[PDB]
């Protein structure tokens, strides 16, 4: 009631299109109130795993800041969006810290990102020299020279473009369908309490 | 081409130590991760150890944890495996393998696509024994060879004419004799008319005993 | 699950006020921006104002600042639009439209017709639009002075449907409605074919069949 | 071995065969990072499949991989002779990996090939060293089963016989060898020695003599 | 205040064609809070697009929204008959402050058709009640623009007439219009010549239909 604005969570969960995981979007949520019961009473989520906070208790807590990261990954890759997990996505695309406090929310989006029309080109990073630090973003598209000959900016024998499309256009299994993911990070620091429940 | 070569195998008594080396070329060693995989007789491939590009991440199998140490020198494009407190179960052929992409676990994600030839490591209290090389004289083609009798341990490497003769060459697997010594024979098939013209010399190399013999095989 | 239900249509006489309600179900009420949109007949959509029930601080368009008050009741999940000093220019359909902070979709009510008029329920007088003597001729019925909407016009008990144009009614200055329904027929059949328009006005229980004959 | 694997498998030339690979929910069942490797005798493992079903450049479409739970599978269709090899599965396991026990594939329906046999007498250098070794080399045969018998003149020879287990060579055929140890006195005592190689009901016999 | 202006006012196309509707904003508007509505006569507005480009439930894929900043666009790749209607855009947000565009009408293109004009004197039974209604009919014309001038003894009227137009006819894509002049009986008997003059693009010259009060 001190901050008289509604947290704009709509443009995160409800956007027409999400970002590719390698270029994951982050929106900073600050000085606003939110009725989180609309979130934890929704049945539209196939994944709602929280760490350090109780989901049904979000309205009882206030936070200094809230971060909302969103992206699209394969179904079988959603389990990598969790503290302590490893894999192609956790190592090279999006990585949560070991002391993560927040919630990982995911839902099947075959109806949105695999429509008969197309044009949504979701991609991921196949390889990186070192693993991503927690909450690090890498949007480099530099062709990697893995052999002896210089690449001169073109793909080749050992000249690998670092990104690859998911191939969501055809019909594939549930584990191979696109899933939209939102990661809410709740930060309780020494600053005044801004993002509260109601 | 991308290449990995292992060196440093041989004989070692139980409880003693041995050091393996892996040389890398044809790719930027400085930003890849490398792994060791062993093939024990009568068993399947077994992962041994991994090390990231900057040595920041190191993993070991539970069978070798506390006894093996992995390390690398990026300036020499070389990877090492220090094997201490060797047991009989540690007798295996030790491979050096990597993935196509940089990344610590990317060799598991996309597969290990470049392997070395391997380095045999034999853990036994039996002592080294060098072989005796005898020529096998030939008696429109003819077969000649040379016999590598009574040696330990595996392996020996036989080449003909310092490697210039590779066509028609067949080096056979060795017998494990009841005496405990290995014996092996290598044979080449050559046209009959070139017996009085071409010189045939088998090059036996048994690195455990530092044996290097060049035996000329001529008709009787 | 989310659904906005508005109260029923109303007839208010000039000078009075009206308070339209809008009951929300589904739990998104408190964390929503609930607006009131207005559409006068023959015109477009006009945003009047809105409120966030969590804060209770309503905001209003300049055109409606004076006579429109928007309230919200969290205990019952109902929003209200009260408009005082009603005039005939305020005859419109009033919608509540709502946006939840958790989505970008808009939720709409079904609309509430507010008619500003001093008339009571009244059946229509039906006058002929006789075809002129001086290849096709036009005849029709003038359905005048009824309240409220609607009236139904058929010709020859539904046997004549081709060429019939029933025009939308107009709210006259008197507060009563009026509409014409015409049809074009061959001038050769004016003396042979009988033309009767059937007007039905269910609010007043009025059925009138008028025979339209040449002058 | 954490990931079990049937020790052997078989299939007919031109038909199909499936090789399963059963792990746990923390490796094979925990990720879609299952790889398959082919190892011919005497060569390093070759990568055939990665990420359950993807093929590296150069691997024919006869090899396909799938997964269902903790069990991965590799299917080889249009079975050919060179397909005879060892097959291991691999899987990420969280900052580590693991290999299956391995499977030895046998391609049935192949044409039988009889062996080539070369028998060598003792060299003059070995005889001068008070030793004698007969060498009997067997190559280019299929299948691997083979029986070796030594004869002094026409009577069988008891001891001093060492024989390999038959193993595959570069052209997917088997090779074996047998060694007869003798004293120089025994070698010159008999008129001849024979190496009898019996394979699939047919016998090959080579003979050497001291005087000849 | 933010102003959303739509262009064009009217869009005259044929079934099977591509419709491109514009929505201009006076300031930069977040593309997360821009919507499109379809409205058919007698119906509440139908939400088409929200969040610049998301299709509401049941909306076919031939409707697509796009744009950013101050220029937004609704594209109908292939017009079906059911698509001919009025389209509004709307700026909104998480604050109580929304605006709408004035709308764009997508109608059926057709060859020009002149109106057939008919004038109708007030009925005698109506004159018994003290009021006279004179009805002028413009039948089956295209396009919709038409002027109706009432003349009473060649004196041009204003303020005593009301117009109604039918929706575009589903068969021949024409409109029809009725203008009703209202006079008291006392006024109606003061004058003789009653005429409505009709101006329309399909007429070389304005057409006037008239009658003299009292003639048969
Ligand atoms: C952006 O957000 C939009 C808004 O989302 C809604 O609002 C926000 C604030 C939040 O509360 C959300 O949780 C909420 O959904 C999204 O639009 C919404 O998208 C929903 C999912 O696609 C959609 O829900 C579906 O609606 C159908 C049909 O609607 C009913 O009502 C209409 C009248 O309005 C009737 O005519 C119909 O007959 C329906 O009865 C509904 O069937 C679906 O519900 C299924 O699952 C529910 C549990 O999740 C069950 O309660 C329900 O029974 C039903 O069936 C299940 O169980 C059956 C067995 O009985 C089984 O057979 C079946 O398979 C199911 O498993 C579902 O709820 C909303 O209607 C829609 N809202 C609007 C206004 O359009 C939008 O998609 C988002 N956009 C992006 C880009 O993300
Ligand atoms: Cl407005």
């Amino acid at each position: 009631h001190h901050h008289t604005n509604l947290c704009p969570f709509g443009e995160v969960f409800n956007a027409t299109r999400f970002a590719s995981v390698y270029a994951w979007n982050r929106k900073r949520i600050s000085n606003c109130v939110a009725d989180y019961s609309v979130l934890y009473n929704s049945a539209s989520f196939s994944t709602f795993k929280c760490y350090g906070v109780s989901p049904t208790k979000l309205n009882d807590l206030c936070f200094t800041n809230v971060y909302a990261d969103s992206f699209v990954i394969r179904g079988d890759e959603v389990r990598q969006i969790a503290p302590g997990q490893t894999g192609k996505i956790a190592d090279y695309n999006y990585k949560l810290p070991d002391d993560f406090t927040g919630c990982v929310i995911a839902w099947n989006s075959n109806n949105l990102d695999s429509k008969v029309g197309g044009n949504y080109n979701y991609r991921y990073r196949l390889f990186r020299k070192s693993n991503l630090k927690p909450f690090e973003r890498d949007i480099s598209t530099e062709i990697y020279q893995a052999g002896s000959k210089p690449c001169n900016g073109v793909e080749g024998f050992n000249c690998y473009f670092p990104l690859q499309s998911y191939g969501f256009q055809p019909t594939n299994g549930v584990g191979y369908q696109p899933y939209r993911v939102v990661v809410l990070s709740f930060e309780l620091l020494h600053a005044p309490a801004t993002v509260c429940g109601k | 081409e991308v290449q990995l070569l292992e060196t440093g195998g041989g004989l070692v008594q139980p409880g003693r130590s041995l050091r393996l080396s892996c040389a890398a070329s044809g790719f930027p060693f400085d930003d890849y991760a490398i792994h060791w995989v062993r093939l024990a007789p009568g068993k399947g491939l077994e992962w041994v150890s991994s090390i990231s590009w900057d040595s920041g991440s190191i993993g070991y199998a539970d069978s070798v944890k506390g006894r093996f140490t992995i390390s690398r020198d990026n300036a020499k494009n070389s990877l090492y495996l220090q094997m201490n407190s060797l047991r009989a179960e540690d007798t295996a052929l030790y491979y050096c393998a990597k993935g196509a992409f940089p990344g610590y676990s990317s060799g598991w994600y996309y597969g290990l696509d470049v392997w070395g030839q391997g380095a045999t490591v034999t853990v036994s209290s039996a002592s080294t024994k060098g072989p005796s090389v005898f020529p096998l004289a030939p008696s429109g083609t003819a077969a000649l060879g040379c016999l590598v009798k009574d040696y330990f341990p595996e392996p020996v490497t036989v080449s003909w004419n310092s490697g210039a003769l590779t066509s028609g060459v067949h080096t056979f697997p060795a017998v494990l004799q009841s005496s405990g010594l290995y014996s092996l024979s290598s044979v080449v098939t050559v046209p009959s008319s070139s017996l009085g013209t071409q010189t045939y010399i088998c090059n036996v190399n048994h690195k455990p005993s530092n044996t290097k013999v060049d035996k000329r095989v001529e008709p009787k | 699950e989310v659904q906005l239900v508005q109260s029923g249509a109303e007839v208010k006489k000039p000078g009075s006020s009206v308070k339209v309600s809008c009951k929300a179900s589904g739990g998104t009420f408190s964390s929503s921006v609930i607006s009131w949109v207005r559409q006068a007949p023959g015109q477009g959509l006009e945003w009047m104002g809105g409120i966030i029930p969590l804060f209770g601080s309503a905001n209003y368009a300049q055109k409606f600042q004076g006579r429109v008050t928007i309230t919200a009741d969290e205990s019952t999940s109902t929003a209200y639009m009260e408009m005082t000093s009603l005039r005939s220019e305020d005859t419109a359909v009033y919608y509540c439209a709502k946006v939840s902070q958790w989505a970008l979709i808009l939720f709409w009510g079904q609309g509430t017709l507010v008619t500003v008029s001093s008339a009571s329920t009244k059946g229509p007088s039906v006058f002929p639009l006789a075809p002129s003597s001086k290849g096709t001729a036009a005849l029709g019925c003038l359905v005048k002075d009824y309240f409220p909407e609607p009236v139904t016009v058929s010709w020859n008990s539904g046997a004549l449907t081709s060429g019939v144009h029933t025009f939308p009614a107009v709210l006259q200055s008197s507060g009563l409605y009026s509409l014409s329904s015409v049809v074009t027929v061959p001038s050769s059949s004016l003396g042979t074919q009988t033309y009767i328009c059937n007007v039905n006005h269910k609010p007043s229980n009025t059925k009138v069949d008028k025979k339209v004959e040449p002058k | 071995s954490v990931v079990t694997q049937p020790p052997s498998a078989s299939g007919s030339l031109g038909q199909s065969v499936t090789i399963s690979c059963t792990g746990t929910s923390s490796d094979v069942g925990g990720y879609n990072y299952v790889s398959w490797y082919q190892q011919h005798p005497g060569k390093a493992p070759k990568l055939m499949i990665f990420e359950v079903s993807k093929r590296p450049s150069g691997v024919p479409d006869r090899f396909s991989g799938s997964k269902s739970g903790n069990t991965a599978s590799l299917t080889v269709s249009g079975l050919q002779a060179e397909d005879e090899a060892d097959y291991y599965c691999s899987s990420y396991a969280g900052n580590k990996g693991v290999f299956g026990g391995g499977t030895k594939l046998t391609v049935l329906g192949q044409p039988k090939a009889n062996p080539t046999v070369t028998l060598f007498p003792p060299s003059s250098e070995e005889l001068q060293a008070n030793k004698a070794t007969l060498v009997c080399l067997i190559s280019d045969f299929y299948p691997g089963a083979v029986t070796v018998a030594w004869k002094a003149d026409s009577s069988p020879v008891k001891a001093g016989v060492e024989t390999t287990t038959p193993s595959k060579q570069s052209n997917n055929k088997y090779a074996a060898s047998s060694y007869l140890s003798l004293t120089p006195e025994q070698w010159k005592s008999h008129r001849s020695y024979s190496c009898q190689v019996t394979h699939e009901g047919s016998t090959v016999e080579k003979t050497v003599a001291p005087t000849e | 205040a933010i102003r959303m202006t739509q262009s064009p006012g009217t869009l005259s196309l044929s079934p099977g064609e591509r419709a491109t509707l514009s929505c201009r904003a006076s300031q930069s508007v977040s593309s997360s809070y821009l919507a499109w509505y379809q409205q058919k006569p007698g119906q509440a507005p139908r939400l088409l697009i929200y969040g610049a480009s998301s299709r509401a439930t049941g909306i076919p894929d031939r409707f697509s929204g796009s744009g950013s900043g101050t220029d937004f666009t609704l594209t109908i790749s292939r017009l079906e008959p059911e698509d001919f209607a009025v389209y509004y855009c709307q700026q909104y947000g998480t604050s109580p402050s929304w605006t709408f565009g004035q709308g764009t009408k997508v109608e059926i293109k057709r060859t020009v058709a002149a109106p057939s004009v008919f004038i109708f004197p007030p009925s005698d039974e109506q004159l018994k009640s003290g009021t006279a209604s004179v009805v002028c009919l413009l039948n089956n014309f295209y396009p919709r623009e038409a002027k109706v001038q009432w003349k009473v003894d060649n004196a041009l009227q204003s303020g005593n007439s009301q117009e109604s137009v039918t929706e575009q006819d589903s068969k021949d894509s024409t409109y029809s219009l009725s203008s009703t002049l209202t006079l008291s009986k006392a006024d109606y008997e003061k004058h003789k010549v009653y005429a409505c003059e009709v101006t329309h693009q399909g007429l070389s010259s304005p057409v006037t239909k008239s009658f003299n009060r009292g003639e048969c």
